[PDB]
């Protein structure tokens, strides 16, 4: 069975997300007309005060926090759940993979960082590890009234008829094209409150239910 | 820092749904029709005047622009329906004239062909209209014209239509004086005939190319100084290339045959000293998440049955992401930030008929993107401005003027499609003909007309039982038919796409899978001028 | 060519003298007691409206800072000790406000955030100076404005000191109005409830995102219509986000949550066309040679002992290479050119009392700076304007007046920084706050008042001696301690650099080390705007 | 043609009926009252202080204003009433300096005089505040500055409020400095003393006078300079008239005494070379039909009961003649086209609270009056904002803020005149002081706070106690007694017209005949500057 990850692991995910963060930093910069100038650095440098970030990741089935500390020297200090870590590293290519060096307390360390899509990837000697990137809710996310003054075409239901959702409920002819009522709603008809052959007023109630 | 993650527009359609099936088919007719029928105008006047054309050594006139442009390059071929079905008998392929916008030494050029083999290069009405509407584009986009003259002069019947009005014949010279006045480059190559009229066209270009024993430049040809002056003379020694390249001086280049002439223009472009500076924002350009014969589903040919203007967004934009803006007040307007081809383009796209805030939304948009300097497409698909009685209490006809006078007085670069109807009032308020589009195309599904027929008979036929009332009488079954007939058949027949295209209301009627790339070439013409300060009128609050 | 070898400033000091130890344990004392204080500003409103806060489902407005901006991107925070014990008995951490320079989505922009932890997010006077400040540096820099508006209106017992008066309240309304009418972007975030006053920032916006079921933008409020017209409205379906984006059309964006609202403000940012060109030059950035705890050595705390701003330049310039100008005339004034991040910098750095020839020698470099379009960085350390009877015969008043004429018509972007004291008319010749700098950052150990307090203290007893001799009686011993004793008190007390910047008389207390990285984010938001022509005055030789 | 007959506004009042006799007894009194307080202001010190200064030899300075003025010419005082009460037992008379628009050599000139007999000449805030409110309608209105220097300096018990903040004692430096860059001329007459702040203004001077034997410029004083460098000196040879005229080269004209610096001063404005150019239209000048006392038994002191601005437009523009502008529409706002003096102007009227519809008529009317460069005169008498659910549904803050960002933005000369109350946000609708008008008005039964009062001791309460109700108990009758006395109290105490113009919130308290006049003055030296073009922001449609 999968293995939960270890909180030295959990640093190197971060540590990998963040410094992939600023290679996306690094090209942008480098086709800038204003080079060379600061906030290029992803530095974290607030006046007077610390910057400390709160991500989570996602470990197999459980959220872990993580509060990332960003040092003067441009190490780490990540506390997940209550143990701080020194973390301090960067990134290197060789050919046409990416590698993430790190020092996690003084235990340096080497693995290949591969990032798709929500998955850190992280391919050492002593086995492979994948951390999920959470999915907020705005990116993961995708009764009846008369719209306009018009002539009622067709009446489908009934005082006490029972339909369903994205049914048929009645039509209108509106000065140029054809705009049927459907249902979005649940529940019995109990009123047709506009005989067929009426003219129906905008933002006005058609079909009641109890 | 453009790393972060966003939604995307557009939802994969129903392919097993008879909605889906049946407007697929209906939409393939009118694109393999439209395919068929622009292969019948790409031959030009029949086999017989292209054999006694090439029988003279010339190319084709196609062949003159595939030769002149980059090798490879696409080419934008706008009004080929120019004159189709237009007069009673006679048959005008494509106008008469081949205008399109090209790639010539890697910089973007107008190029204006006299198409020599339909009626010997005369100049029909619509000839003169289609040329003066290229003329236009390239003033407006800040193009080069190329003229490729194979001229036969003005047609005599249809002389009034084509002589002494302002937009006849000769603004086609007060265009080429205005443009090179602000150095907009005007070459012309000389292949042809140039009788009378087509003589001031190289004689108002800044450099010429005329084609050894074949290119004429008279003011009066032989038959014209026979009727005028009584003289017989030789064409080739009256007007040909020695005489004018050695000692009248009309011509500047001197070219051998055809292959020669536009070999040099080349070399005329390249030597222009332009250099296309850009002032909007790039990003990396990058394809949509759907195919475009979805479009074909999604559409269909019903246009009394509502589809939704996000569809299309997701087919034409890059990665299918749009920024809306408003997206729940007045939904019957779309309006948003997108991209093509890495140009930003603010999106206008009707969702169903115009009411008071779906205007306001409208006006709102438009000047935050004159504001920033963004680009308009604007998708057309209207039926209205509601009727009614509660809406002219409030103000409908004081909001749609808002939405008006922003589109008229916007001072970035506009392109209109029309996707579906387009009537009444509403025309205008979604930028239309009059407003001054740079380009706007139609797709083969589209109506345009005052209203919808079935209102016009209705409308005419109750003002004149109001204005008989004064005595009254009626006539109803009788008067019912017979205005039934002639108003349906004739507001059907006149809200065509090839109606509206033989004549030259739009810049052609284009296959919904090309529109992305329509857009694109259109869009980086119409960044050659640079885009100035808007100043607005006043807003009627 | 660039290639040629020069020299550099600075020499290493003696780190074993009693001097330096000395000077390095008040520094580094100083600069503890300011990070001590700035933590305990971060708090706000302490932990029991932080818990009232988060249990809404709000973030905190610094995280909100923090998710908004690029990650890992530093935070330029503006005037951090604003209402620093300034009211009585009333703590107003921040200002009520958090003002600073962060970058999002790749653009400089300024951000506005209403601390609503302290005070319920109400308006002090504190607060509208602040807010007021950081709409005139973007303004000034040409950045766009985020406005993330949790407010709680106009104080009521302070209302004389918020509400009329021209630099009040309705100034904020002004500095949108033309902000906008310049494109410069207004960018509205509601993130809590806008009662009355704050109901007019985000109406003011171009564009807006309301959060759902959260944020509330009402021109009355319902106590506020219980007691103006007597009604009873919930505040949800009295202003909530439904009503605004569904029916009224005050907002442009729906946001489900903060980090939805977030997310799609950095979306905004990034639709807005823009793009930052340079006009200065440019060249490889390199650190200085010598570390920045040596300028806590250097320094110090006493200003009665001078020291060699050659130092400092030595500490935050590139590879510590300085371009003397005028070395040997005037040497209390030391000009020159440097670059700081690869930016040409003229510093202008004081080094002892201002004669005449020191102010000629500044007047002719400002001029100089103004020509070729350069920054200028003034080094404040003052004690006078060398007062005498040989230099007034001369025109010392003559000649700081070229320099205060000079300084104030300087079109280019100007920063000062007060590393020591700054009395008289002397801070008006090196760039005051009345001056418009850009931006005025202090050092702990700064001193600024009209004189230094004994100088009061003699020149008012001495008066009231004069004018008390038209009859003449001496109180010398009580007169002496009694005067001597309430005016130092005084001057020492409002001197400070806590009290100067309780008030927004400047932009921030800096630790000297963070000197060189603070003036480099300074100086790349000052190259926002373009830099227009200097016309200067009559120069009264 | 203009010679077709046109009708007028205006009816004559009962003059009988116990209302207008009770208004005229109520306005009658608040204008003798006016009037009695500004008699005893224009004596200055008493006439201990005015002995004093006479025995010197020197003019009073109302004395020297009258000399300098062009015999019989009008003079436009502003701010008579700062510091009126203002500091605790410390009496100011005119804020200790004389602000006024007057005609010099047939110039409209500012003038600024140091009246020296209150302190000394020395320098309150509220001195400070007051001379930079006439140097920026100096500079807005491009008008040459002449000071009357007579100073003392800074005042120190009071340093901090005088010396380091933007806004403070150095910006009077600043704004000589800009303005002359702008060839707006400057002139000082010294006829006094100027120690060490006040040095700066002859020097940052284009032409100084300097009177023989009694003006002495120096940047250090003798007891100055015996606190700061020790040394004893005599003043009159330290930096008197000898040695700035004939060695230093300080000053440029050397004067006999004050009369002579007077006359000499009517050279040096004559010498300036400015004529002024009109681009406005101008029509003969007509007197109202109908009376000014009138307006006392029209308006009243009763500002719970309402009147009609019709009346007063009656009774202020040239023949009663107005083209009204939207009738019956929005009809709590009246706007129309009137003349003062010949001048056209564009008159905003308030006649109850502010609607959706009253807010869009004034919208289209400040455009249409920046499109053709009419000036703008507001009448302020509001009440409010209209609070309401169904009017926040409509978006009522939608369309204030489109007054807000059309009067913000307006390039054309704005005048206030603020007749009634002015409350709340319609403060800022309106043209309120932080909107920038060239001139500020009021009439002596104003009032101006952030609500009424009683609204805010209700607010606070029901505030308090939803606060409270966390827990939640009671004090009814002890709370309902104990926050209506202060709070009501304060308010009325803030809300004073002489509250507000003791500070310089305001340009004046004006008699309601006198009105007429005033604005004439006001108008016509607001023409002296070009009117630029409008650009307006974002309307929010
Ligand atoms: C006066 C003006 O404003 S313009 C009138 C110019 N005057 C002329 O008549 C010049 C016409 N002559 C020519 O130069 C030749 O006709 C060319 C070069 C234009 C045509 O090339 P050719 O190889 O000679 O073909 P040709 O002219 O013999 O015949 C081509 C057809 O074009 C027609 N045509 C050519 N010019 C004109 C014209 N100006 N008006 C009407 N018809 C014309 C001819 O009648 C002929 O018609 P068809 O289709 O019934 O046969
Ligand atoms: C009328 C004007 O334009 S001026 C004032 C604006 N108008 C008002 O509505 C004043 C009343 N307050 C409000 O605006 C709102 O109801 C809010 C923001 C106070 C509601 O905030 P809540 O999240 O409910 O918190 P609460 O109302 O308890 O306010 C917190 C504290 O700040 C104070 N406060 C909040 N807003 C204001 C304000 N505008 N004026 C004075 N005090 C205020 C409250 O007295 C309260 O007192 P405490 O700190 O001593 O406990
Ligand atoms: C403070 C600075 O930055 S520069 C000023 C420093 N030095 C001075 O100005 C002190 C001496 N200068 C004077 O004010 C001179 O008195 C003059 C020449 C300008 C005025 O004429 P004088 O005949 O001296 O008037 P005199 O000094 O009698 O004025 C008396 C009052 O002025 C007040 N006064 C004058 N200047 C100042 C000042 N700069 N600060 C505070 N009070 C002042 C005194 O408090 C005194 O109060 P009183 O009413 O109790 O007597
Ligand atoms: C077909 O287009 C339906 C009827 C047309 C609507 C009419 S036509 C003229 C009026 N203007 C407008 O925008 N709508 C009305
Ligand atoms: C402390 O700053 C020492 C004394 C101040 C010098 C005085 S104050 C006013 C005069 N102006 C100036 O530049 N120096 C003089
Ligand atoms: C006195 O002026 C009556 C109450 C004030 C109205 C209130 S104050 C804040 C709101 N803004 C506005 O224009 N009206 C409301």
């Amino acid at each position: 069975s999968r293995k939960a990850a270890a909180k030295e692991s959990l640093c190197q995910a971060a540590l990998g997300l963040i410094l992939k963060e600023k290679a996306m930093t690094d090209t942008f910069t480098l086709q800038a007309h204003d080079q060379f100038s600061p906030f290029s650095s992803s530095s974290g440098r607030r006046l007077n005060i610390s910057y400390t970030r709160n991500m989570t990741l996602k470990d197999g089935k459980n959220n872990v926090a993580i509060a990332v500390t960003y040092n003067h020297d441009g190490s780490y200090s990540m506390q997940i759940e209550d143990k701080t870590f020194q973390v301090l590293g960067n990134l290197y290519s060789e050919g046409d993979c990416t590698y993430l060096k790190c020092s996690v307390n003084g235990v340096a360390s080497k693995a290949k960082l591969i990032i798709l899509e929500n998955t850190i990837y992280l391919f050492s000697k002593e086995g492979s590890i994948e951390i999920d990137i959470p999915v907020p809710k705005y990116l993961s996310s995708v009764g009846p009234l008369a719209p306009m003054t018009g002539t009622i075409e067709k009446v489908f239901v009934k005082a006490g008829d029972k339909v369903k959702a994205g049914d048929s409920l009645m039509v209108m002819i509106a000065m140029k094209m054809e705009h049927t009522i459907k249902s979005p709603k649940d529940g019995t008809v109990k009123k047709v409150f506009y005989r067929e052959g009426a003219q129906a007023n905008r933002h006005t109630p058609l079909v009641e239910f109890e | 820092y453009h790393g972060d993650s966003v939604a995307s527009l557009g939802t994969q359609p129903d392919l097993g749904s008879a909605l889906y099936q049946e407007n697929y088919k209906q939409m393939k007719a009118l694109v393999n029709q439209l395919h068929e029928r622009v292969e019948h105008i790409k031959l030009g006047g029949g086999e017989k005047a292209r054999a006694l054309h090439i029988s003279r050594g010339k190319l084709l006139p196609r062949e003159r622009i595939d030769n002149l442009i980059d090798p490879g390059s696409p080419f934008l071929e706008l009004s080929q329906f120019a004159g189709y079905q237009l007069y009673d008998n006679e048959e005008v392929p494509g106008g008469g004239i081949i205008t399109g916008i090209g790639r010539v030494s890697g910089v973007e050029c107008m190029i204006i062909a006299n198409d020599a083999t339909v009626k010997g290069g005369a100049y029909y009405p619509v000839t003169v209209k289609k040329q003066l509407r290229a003329q236009e584009i390239a003033m407006q986009n800040r193009l080069p014209c190329i003229y490729l003259v194979d001229s036969g002069g003005a047609y005599l019947p249809r002389q009034a239509d084509v002589f002494p009005d302002r937009d006849h014949f000769g603004r086609t010279f007060y265009n080429q004086a205005i443009m090179s006045s602000k150095n907009i480059a005007q070459i012309a190559v000389v292949m042809g005939s140039c009788t009378a009229g087509g003589a001031y066209v190289p004689a108002m270009a800044d450099e010429n190319i005329i084609v050894r024993k074949q290119g004429t430049i008279f003011l009066a040809g032989p038959p014209l100084v026979k009727a005028a002056t009584g003289e017989e003379v030789s064409a080739e020694d009256l007007g040909g290339a020695d005489l004018h390249c050695r000692k009248s001086g009309v011509s500047d280049h001197w070219a051998l045959d055809d292959h020669h002439a536009l070999h040099l223009t080349r070399k005329v472009v390249r030597n222009l000293n332009y250099q296309k500076k850009l002032d909007v924002t790039i990003e990396p350009s990058e394809e949509p998440l759907f195919p475009a014969d979805e479009l074909y589903g999604i559409v269909g040919a019903n246009l009394k049955r509502s589809f939704d203007v996000r569809e299309v967004i997701a087919r034409i934009v890059d990665g299918s992401r749009f920024t809306e803006f408003k997206a729940f007040y007045g939904d019957t307007l779309v309006t948003g930030f997108a991209r093509i081809f890495g140009y930003p383009v603010g999106i206008v796209g009707n969702n169903g008929v115009l009411f008071s805030e779906s205007a306001k939304k409208g006006t709102h948009f438009v000047q935050l993107c004159c504001q920033r300097n963004i680009p308009l497409l604007f998708l057309q698909n209207i039926t209205g401005f509601m009727v009614g009685r509660e809406y002219e209490a409030e103000g409908i006809a004081k909001d749609g003027a808002k939405m008006v006078a922003a589109v008229a007085c916007a001072q970035v670069p506009k392109i209109t499609l029309i996707i579906g109807g387009s009537y009444g009032a509403g025309n205008y308020g979604m930028c239309g003909r009059a407003y001054s589009p740079r380009f706007l195309y139609i797709w083969p599904n589209a109506r345009i007309s005052v209203m919808g027929g079935e209102q016009a008979a209705n409308v005419l036929a109750t003002i004149t039982k109001d204005q008989r009332a004064r005595e009254g009488k009626q006539f109803s079954s009788a008067d019912e038919a017979a205005l039934k007939e002639p108003i349906i058949k004739k507001f059907e027949e006149e809200g065509n796409p090839y109606y509206s295209s033989a004549r030259v209301w739009d810049d052609g009627i284009i296959d919904p899978a090309d529109t992305r790339l329509v857009l694109g070439l259109s869009f980086s013409a119409a960044l050659n001028a640079p885009i100035e300060k808007t100043d607005f009128g006043i807003f009627r609050m």
